């Protein structure tokens, strides 16, 4: 019974251990969730300031 | 002619411990007075009688359903020279519990690894001379 126990210890801690694994995906991936929605805000800012700046360097050398 | 009797054997490898699970019994003929017996059925090793397991009595069924389980702490090793005996009584309360039947199991025929559960014939048990002793001599 002792090769069986054994190998339940072993169980028992990798159930654990599977445990924190799910806690740590679930933070993971929320993280990564809201990582992604302001990855898109950079990107519409971003956007945003590249016709900014072309419109504005078209007015600007349209004065030379 | 006593009937017949459905029982399960097997064995635990991780407790080392012989698992013997008496099932049922049937056509078991009458030896009381209502026209059925009140049976019981005692269950042993064969090789060594000690300890020996009895179930609960049944009143009045030629049909006895035990549904029972029994335990034989015994190593791997020796059990394969050991056999099993199960005997039907019939339970009286006012004289000797007169035998209905018995069935001995060899260990060596009995092929563990998956769980077995068989119905075998009931046979009457075995009463020779007492003695068993010789003398030799020479006569001229
Ligand atoms: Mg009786």
């Amino acid at each position: 019974m002792a090769r069986e126990n054994e190998m339940d210890e072993n169980l028992e801690q990798v159930s654990g251990i599977i445990g924190n694994l799910r806690h740590m995906a679930l933070d993971m991936g929320n993280e990564i969730d809201t990582q992604n929605r302001q990855i898109d805000r950079i990107m519409e800012k971003a956007d945003s300031n590249k016709t900014r700046i072309d419109e504005a360097n078209q007015r600007a050398t349209k004065m030379l | 002619k006593l009937g017949k009797l459905q029982y399960s054997l097997d064995y635990d490898f991780q407790n080392n411990q012989l698992l013997v699970g008496i099932i049922q019994a049937a056509e078991l003929p009458a030896l009381d007075m209502g026209g059925t017996s009140d049976p019981y059925v005692k269950v042993f090793l064969l090789p060594d009688k000690k300890k020996k397991f009895e179930t609960k009595v049944h009143r009045k069924t030629l049909n006895p359903v035990f549904n029972e389980q029994f335990t034989f702490k015994v190593p791997y090793s020796e059990l394969g020279g050991k056999t099993l005996v199960m005997a039907v009584y019939d339970f009286d309360r006012f004289s000797k519990h007169d035998i209905i039947g018995e069935f001995k199991v060899p260990m060596n025929t009995v092929d563990f690894g998956h769980v077995t559960e068989e119905w075998r014939d009931l046979q009457s048990a075995e009463k020779e001379q007492e003695k068993l002793g010789d003398i030799c001599f020479s006569l001229r």
